[PDB]
Order: structure tokens, then C-alpha cells, then sequence
RNA sequence: UGGGGAAAGGUUCCAUGUGAACAGCGGUUGGACAUGGGUUAGUCGAUCCUAAGCCAUAGGGAAGUUCCGUUUCAAAGGGGCACUCGUGCCCCGUGUGGCGAAAGGGAAGCCGGUUAAUAUUCCGGCACCUGGAUGUGGGUUUUGCGCGGCAACGCAACUGAACGCGGAGACGACGGCGGGGGCCCCGGGCAGAGUUCUCUUUUCUUCUUAACGGUCUAUCACCCUGGAAACAGUUUGUCUGGAGAUAGGGUUUAAUGGCCGGAAGAGCCCGACACUUCUGUCGGGUCCGGUGCGCUCUCGACGUCCCUUGAAAAUCCGCGGGAGGGAAUAAUUCUCACGCCAGGUCGUACUCAUAACCGCAGCAGGUCCCCAAGGUGAACAGCCUCUGGUUGAUAGAACAAUGUAG
RNA sequence: GUGAAGCCAGAGGAAACUCUGGUGGAGGCUCGCAGCGGUUCUGACGUGCAAAUCGAUCGUCAAAUCUGAGCAUGGGGGCGAA
């Protein structure tokens, strides 16, 4: 046989990501003395839309503490922000929607977004349209904080990690049906070449492990082990269970 | 092409170090007299409707340059 | 009712091959190739077109005298005129509120 | 076409002084609604 | 304001000054 | 002169896509094309521009909101609790 | 089946002559044969900038031809001035290389004539852009770097280094509405032509105005006075208004609008004289209105759709800031007017297709665009005609079977 | 051709509310020219005009439509609404 479809996607010839219309990536500022001991301020100049994503972005302008110049950054916008607002960042900044605080200067129960997994990586944890993370408890000795993730899992991150207050805008984007093949095509045609997906049961035995036959059927089991050979993992990988879930 | 509203500045143009040529066209149908002069960069035109200021002016301009009334039907 | 033709080698209608039908002193219909249209500069912080400034291509602005490319006040170009008034008012008030707060804090601290 | 004709006539009357702004406004909205069919009908309503 | 104009005007000024200095 | 009795804005879809999907998309479509009163200037001149962006036609301010509504119930609850939480914690 | 082009073709373009061969018949004809001639650019392109993408440099793999790597664990640059003179001095720095578009971005030329064959290039006239040195007129100053308007702002000028901020280049698809150029249509007038047994104050043709400048206007928008409910203004389409409407008065972005220069001396239409040619010449004319869900291009204010929001760089301008420099017999770094010099290299003929390209060929196949008249008619439907182009596909005679098409 | 939201006016009712006439121009809607495709005649030709063409009849036609140039993927490899 030949190489099956999900092996060709690793070469990166046709299945790359379209990035002509993306202007910059979304990150925080780098750690610096000012934000680590006090606070700094910036202006919200514009609120823009970048293709291939929910969660509109916000352009913020800060001054420079060491040179005569002005720097501009791009954040993800929380529900409530508006052009012309004043945003603050640092250890001693008040906690209102929009602000940027080290996660240790925060009481339990507040929701944040765009949290740093390690201080300085510039935001990694919750940054999609309408999601957030919750703090649960602290540990002043050997500083470390426990958080809950939008999937249910719990984690422990260092106390000097950062997070910017609020809930990511974009709301309930996935509520109305797409309702039209064209809308699905337009949705995907700005991320990747993956939309029209053919059904391995309709394939030929030279093309896919599910292959041919005089009737369309899988043949063997559909659950594939976790330590299998590259080119075999096509189906429900390492499935612990099947069927409709009941409790949760 | 450039206009000259009055007469005084027209002789000032003609009395210049590079005014190489001039000519005079008379239109019988519309009863008009046009004074054209050719400088380096531009071509300056003076329009008149009278009949006696035409000839007297012609003696006032410098004598060194030449004047040829344009002839109807000019061959290559 | 005569029909016309292009006069350059580009046969395509590609937003930089602009034409105009004309009639000539010889009694014929010809085409002139015209350039693109100018555009008027906008304000620095509001976004509206400034009045009193022409609309040209970005290179023709180098042959025109200065008093034709600006207006006679502070922030002549790039600012409309209503937005500049806000700048004076805003600047003055912030300075006034600054000194009063500073004197209030120091005098209060002196009291202790 | 019909809408322009009616509106053109109405401004003439208001400027001349044959009517005032209250009657003008009432008739303008009465005209946007399909009430008057042509120029003759409009003047009759004004006269009454 | 192109660099050319700034450089051209200064060069023109210097050339005129040099001529005056030599005559003196 | 009602031209319909129940279909409404979802009448452009004709007889396609199935009754329940048409009726279910109406809930978001009706509120997305609506017009809301501004909060900064007071005029009723706010309309949607992008998937999460709203702007006032008169004051030119721009605000980040929900997907199909200027605000969402989840966000409003959070702001009230957080404001209440901060005040007691600092008092 | 007209008039011109991109890819491709490569002398097939024009003139003179011609035995055989080729043009599935002939041939005095030819895209065939023989001998000569023909392609002129500061303004049209390439040259300049980057896009998807390709390749050097610092490094690390591999026995090796070489694979990765493009800002990465690199000591990576560029700006100013003076001597006697090359040598010497003084400042700013994370650096940040090349290639890649004849449809993307982009400084600048129009009309008339001319050759057997080229012309936005040649000839005549009238212009424009960039670069470089310089003078006259005017402007400013003894209060050292201009005045006027309440204001939006105006004018022939009217200092501005380092550093920094902003604008233009710079952008989707569709729907109706309004302004402008071109074409189409109707009436009158002057010239020429067609028809006329009968009728027709008849039917047809010409009546044109370039680039580049001056001056006067033209939707949106903005400024001043004043303060609105018996609510008003208003679009084909309900938006606007104490965050200041109606009304009155003003400033400004935008001519493919009117008048003048260019420009009548041009071009075109008639009439009258000359004569082997070389040649020509002298009279007239080249106006005034109307209309429109008309066709085409362009501009402007609106509206709709998106889990879709619809490129980057070179180049140029404006502002904040105040370094340096500067007169009282002149001084002057005035983006004002006029005046001086120069603008290198390659392509430019012709076809673009029922014969110049690809299909073994002079093959009913295939191959990307621009302009688009009259009538019937809802119409780029079908049918007939004008400008323009063809009359080229082996022929003559008779009308049986069987055929193909109607 | 049909005529979705939004807007104007009028009429009926004690009220809650309901009717009627216009305006407007949405839709992977519809008839139908050019382009694109290739259902039937199992038509023509079948040492053809042609190593896939010709004629009539047909499918779609404002969007998952048609198309030029520049660039990328190279053989047990690519690409594939299969
Ligand atoms: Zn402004
Ligand atoms: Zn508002």
C-alpha cells in the first residue's frame, strides 16, 4: 500500500497555515523592573479583527522607561474593554476588568485569562473566545498556586505567574448552526487545507487500513493500541471506553 | 502660453536678454490684433481690439529684434 | 461612431491602465492614458479630511510652495482644528489639578 | 416620479405662505403613505 | 524635507563662503 | 399586511434546511441585526461590525462585546461579584 | 470573416524579376524561388521596490556527492569635518545580504504632416520631470526670522540640526440614486450629392478643437448669531436634532463645467483659373437649440452580507522640539518669478490564426484581453442593413438504385 | 419572475390586540443569451476534418462560478469532494 492521509500532513507542503493576513501574535509585555515592583499604564488605541480566530484583539500603547519612544502591543480583548480605556500592569495595580496582575496578588475566586505557565513565557493557558481559568487556593510558604482549567483539570503554577483580569470576549460563538457548506468552507479556508474530509470506509485497501470489501465495514476492531506502528493509528486511539456517557 | 493684461509689462518682456522672435497676426473677421513674442520658456500673447494703438506700439518696441506678420496659407 | 484602440503595450484593464475618450482637432476619436486620482490627508487623531489642503499623489507634494501645504497655527497639518482645541483645554486642566493635589498632600503630611 | 412631484409642490406652498409648518408636516407624511394619486388630488385636499 | 535639499543647500552655502574668503 | 405568520427573518431560506434549524437560528439572527442604545453618549446608534466588536455611529467609540449581543449573562454576573468581592476584601 | 495587443513565431514585412520543385485541378499569381531594402525615445516599456518563494554568510550533521539553517548560543555597521597633503580627528548604534512581477506599487508629451516599407521616436509648433552650478527682480531685518480674518482660514515668498509623532502609497462583493465626458435621437441654417410618369418646403454627407496654464463656479463637511413640543428638517429607500435643529451669513477637498491663451495660420467641404512635366494659385464656409428608466466609462453620498472583515516595501510630504547661523550699509540656508547645462544601455518590422502559435501539414480541433452603429423587440435573443472586410476552399454535364440532411 | 427583514398611512375593538394598502429589494431561489459541462439520438464519420471530431436535443448560469501569469509537492514517491 501507500502512505495514508494522516501521514502526509506531517511534511508541510500543502497543509501549512495561511498567515498573510495576520499582523502580529498576541502576547504580554516582557518582565521588567517597573511591572515587577510597581505599575505602568497604557492606552487602548484600537480594537481589531484578525482572520481565522474568534476573540477580537486590542492594540495597547505604552511609553518607554529608558528611551524617548513609544511601544505598542497586542492583547486579547476581555468582555467590557473599550477604546480609550486606561489599562494598568504591575504588582500594585487595582483589580478591575482589564488589569494585569501577578497571580499572587489576587484573592481566591476571581476568574482570569491568558495565564503564564511559567513567569515570562508571555501567556499560554486560557486565550480562546469565552473561556477563563479560576484560582482556588494559595501557599504563601514555598510560593505556588493551584488553578482550575476550562477542561476540569487542576494545575499548580508558580506564584509570580501573570494573568489579565476578566473573561475573554467573543461570547457563545458556537451556538448557531453553520447551516451551509459554504460557511464551513469559508471558516476553514483561512486556517488550513482540511475541510472536505473523505470517509476511510469508502477508500480502497491500498489507501487506508479500513479499505475495501463487498460491503462498507471496518472489519476488525476500531480501537487501536497506544504503542502501535506509525501508519496504523487510524481510529479511536487508546480508547478507555465507548458508548454514550451518562454521569459526566 | 501666457497672458499679459496690460501693455507696459509687455514691452518689459520684449526688452529682455533672450526674446528671440516676435510676430503680429491680424484677424479681419473679428477685428482683433494679437501681438505674440517668443521667449526661452514660454510664448506670451497680447490681445487688442483697437486699431491705432496697434501701429504706434510697433515703433515703441526695441529695434534689434524682427517682426513678421503671419501670412495666410503657410507652406512647410 | 468610430471605435478606438489602446496606445501602449498593456492590453488588460488592471486599475493602472486608465483611459478617456477624446475628440481631436483632426476629426478623430482617440484615447488618452490618465493617471490615478489624488487623495486628501486625514487628521492625526480623529480621522477626517483636513480642509484647505489639496489632494495629490505622494510625490507631487515636492514641487509646491510651503504656505500651500499647511495652515497657519500650531499643528497645522495632521490636525483638524476641533481636536487641537481639546488639546489646549485638556493640557491646562491636568496641570491645574496636578499642583493642587501636590500641595494638598504635602501640607497634610506637614500637619502630622 | 410621483413622490418627487408631490414633495416639490409642497415646499412651494410653505415658502409662499399658503400653508404653515404644521399642515405641511401632516401632509408630507400623508403623502409618503399612499394617499394622493396625483397633483390634482393634493390641491383638493388642501382646499377643503 | 529630503536629505538632498539639506545637503544641497549646505554645499551651496559653503562654496559661496569659500569664494569670498579667497578674495579677502 | 403581515406577509408572514411565524417564519420571520428566516424566510429567506425558503423551504430548505429543515424546520427546527430555521427556528433555532432565528434566536441569534434577530438579536444580531438589532440596534442598541449607547452607554457613553446615550444615543441609540450602536451596531455590530465584527464577530465580537461593537461601535457607536455617533461618538466613534468601540467596545468588545459578545458574539451576537452587546453583553452576555455570564460576563455581567462576574463583574458584579468581582466588584463586591474586592470591596469587602480591602475593607 | 472589423480595428489593435500579451504568450508563441523569427524576416514570414516592401520593391523588382523568375526555368524546374511546392500551393493533393490549373497558375502570368503567392506566406514558395532569386536579387536588394526596411525597425531612430530624458516623457512607451525593461532598469527601481517588495509578495508567495529561492540562495550565500554564523553554526551543526554526513564516509561523501551534499542536507538543515535566513536571525539564529556571531567582536557582523554609518554619519560628520578639517588640513599644506592622502595620513589625522569627533559623534550615533543592534547589526540586520542578494534574487524574485513587460497584468502588483511607479517622476515626466500632445497636436498636424511625412515613407514602397517606422513612428506618442522622424519634421514644425507648443510643454513637462529629475539631477547640478549660478545671477537679476521682488520679499524680510535697527522690535533680528511676514501680515490679515471673531472663526473655519487666506497670500507670490515668509530660518529649523539630533530625536520623535502622524498622513498619503494602501486595497472585499452586491443594490438602487445623482453629476460629467463620448455615442445614439429630434428641429432650424449654409454648401454638395440621389430620385422625380405622380408625390415629397424631400432623402444622404461635412459643420472639429489636444496636452499644458489663468480666471469664475460645482454634492459631503466645517465656522459665527440665536435657542426648538401645537416637535421640526428631510431621502426613491427614516435618518438627523439642547453632545445645539430650522433660519440668516461664510470657509474649504473635489472639473472629463463656462470664458481666454494654445488656435486658426490647423484639418475638412465647395467654387474659379492656369499646364507634358518641374508645377501650382485665388476666393468663400466651417453656426443656433432640444430631449431621455437610452448604451459605455468615471466620480459622489447612501445601504446590505460575513463563525469570510477582504497584501507588504521603495519614494514624498506635514507637525512637536529648539542645535547652529545671521544686518545698518549692507546681510540673506527666502519651498517667489525669470534665466544656464545635461539626461547613459537594450526592445520597437510583421502575424496573433478556417494559411505566420501547438497538434508529423497551408488539419472543420485548441489557445489570455481592449473598442462596439441603425431597425423590430423586455434584451449583447433571432432576422435585415451602414462603416470596414471578403467573394477563398477542384470544375463541366445528366437527375437511376441505396444513402446523408430538410 | 417571485417578493424576506426594516419603514409610512388607515381601519376594527371595552381592553388584550388584530386586519388592509403601500415602500423596500434578501435568497449556496427561479426562466433564459455568452462562457463552462457532456444526458439522448446507442444520429454523422469510423484506412475520418479529427489517434475522441461534427449536428440536433440537453445540465448550471451571481456563486462550493470560469480563467491568465509567478510559486510548491517527485516514483513504493506526490495529489485525490475516492
Ligand atoms: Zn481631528
Ligand atoms: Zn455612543
Amino acid at each position: 500500500g501507500r502512505v495514508i492521509r494522516n501521514q502526509r500532513k506531517g511534511r508541510g507542503s500543502v497543509f501549512t497555515a495561511h498567515t498573510r493576513l495576520r499582523k502580529a501574535p498576541a502576547k504580554f509585555r516582557p518582565l521588567d523592573y517597573a511591572e515587577r515592583h510597581g505599575y505602568i499604564r497604557g492606552i487602548v488605541k484600537e480594537i481589531i479583527h484578525d482572520p481565522g480566530r474568534g476573540a477580537p484583539l486590542a492594540r495597547v500603547v505604552f511609553r518607554s522607561p529608558y528611551k524617548y519612544k513609544q511601544i505598542t502591543e497586542t492583547f486579547i480583548a476581555n468582555e467590557g474593554m473599550y477604546t480609550g480605556q486606561f489599562i494598568y500592569a504591575g504588582k500594585n495595580a487595582a483589580l478591575t476588568v482589564g488589569n494585569i496582575l501577578p497571580l499572587s496578588s489576587v484573592p481566591e475566586g476571581t476568574v482570569v485569562s491568558n495565564v503564564e505557565e511559567k513567569p515570562g513565557d508571555r501567556g499560554a493557558l486560557g486565550r480562546t473566545s469565552g473561556n477563563y481559568v479560576t484560582v482556588v487556593g494559595h501557599n504563601p510558604d514555598e510560593g505556588k498556586t493551584r488553578i482550575k482549567l476550562p477542561s476540569g483539570a487542576k494545575k499548580v503554577v508558580p506564584s509570580s505567574s501573570r494573568g489579565m483580569i476578566g473573561i475573554v470576549a467573543g461570547g457563545g460563538r458556537t451556538d448557531k448552526p453553520l447551516l451551509k457548506a459554504s460557511r464551513a468552507k469559508h471558516k476553514f479556508a483561512v486556517k488550513r487545507n482540511r475541510w472536505p474530509k473523505t470517509r476511510g470506509v469508502a477508500m480502497n485497501p491500498v489507501d487506508h487500513p479500513h479499505g475495501g470489501g463487498n460491503h462498507q465495514h471496518i472489519g476488525k476492531a476500531s480501537t487501536i493500541s497506544r504503542y502501535a506502528a506509525q501508519g496504523q493509528k487510524a481510529g479511536l486511539i487508546a480508547a478507555r471506553r465507548t458508548g454514550l456517557l451518562r454521569g459526566t | 502660453p501666457q497672458e499679459v493684461s496690460d501693455i507696459k509689462k509687455f514691452i518689459e518682456i520684449c526688452r529682455r536678454k533672450d526674446a528671440s522672435s516676435a510676430r503680429i497676426k491680424k484677424n479681419p473677421k473679428t477685428q482683433q490684433i494679437k501681438f505674440k513674442v517668443r521667449c526661452q520658456r514660454f510664448l506670451y500673447t497680447l490681445v487688442l481690439k483697437d486699431s491705432d494703438k496697434a501701429e504706434k506700439l510697433k515703433q515703441s518696441l526695441p529695434p534689434n529684434l524682427q517682426i513678421k506678420d503671419v501670412p495666410k496659407r503657410n507652406k512647410r | 461612431p468610430t471605435r478606438v484602440t489602446y496606445r501602449r503595450r498593456n492590453p488588460y484593464n488592471t486599475t493602472s491602465n486608465r483611459t478617456r475618450v477624446i475628440k481631436t482637432p483632426g476629426g478623430q476619436l482617440r484615447v488618452l492614458h490618465i493617471k490615478k486620482r489624488g487623495t486628501a490627508p486625514k487628521c492625526g487623531d480623529c480621522g477626517i479630511k483636513l480642509p484647505g489642503i489639496p489632494a495629490l499623489r505622494p510625490r507631487e507634494y515636492a514641487t509646491i510652495s510651503k504656505p500651500k501645504k499647511t495652515v497657519q497655527r500650531a499643528y497645522g497639518g495632521s490636525r483638524c482644528g476641533n481636536c487641537v482645541r481639546d488639546r489646549i483645554i485638556r493640557a491646562f486642566l491636568i496641570e491645574e489639578q496636578k499642583i493642587v493635589k501636590k500641595v494638598l498632600k504635602e501640607q497634610s503630611q506637614a500637619e502630622k | 416620479r410621483r413622490q418627487r412631484v408631490l414633495r416639490r409642490l409642497l415646499v412651494k406652498y410653505r415658502a409662499s405662505g399658503k400653508i404653515d409648518k404644521h399642515l405641511y408636516h401632516e401632509l408630507y407624511h400623508l403623502a409618503k403613505g399612499n394617499t394622493f394619486k396625483h397633483k390634482r388630488a393634493l390641491v383638493e385636499h388642501i382646499h377643503r | 524635507m529630503r536629505a538632498k535639499w539639506r545637503k544641497k543647500r549646505t554645499r551651496r552655502l559653503k562654496r559661496k563662503r569659500r569664494k569670498v574668503r579667497a578674495r579677502s | 399586511s403581515k406577509r408572514t405568520k411565524k417564519v420571520g427573518i428566516s424566510g429567506k431560506y425558503g423551504t430548505r434546511y429543515g424546520a427546527s434549524l430555521r427556528k433555532l437560528v432565528k434566536k441569534q439572527e434577530v438579536t444580531q441585526h438589532a440596534r442598541y442604545t449607547c452607554t457613553f453618549c446615550g444615543k441609540n446608534s450602536v451596531r455590530r461590525t465584527a464577530v465580537g466588536i461593537w461601535s457607536c455611529k455617533s461618538c466613534k467609540k468601540t467596545m468588545a462585546g459578545g458574539a451576537y449581543t452587546v453583553s452576555t449573562p455570564a460576563a455581567a454576573a462576574m463583574r458584579s461579584t468581582l466588584r463586591r468581592l474586592r470591596e469587602i476584601t480591602e475593607a
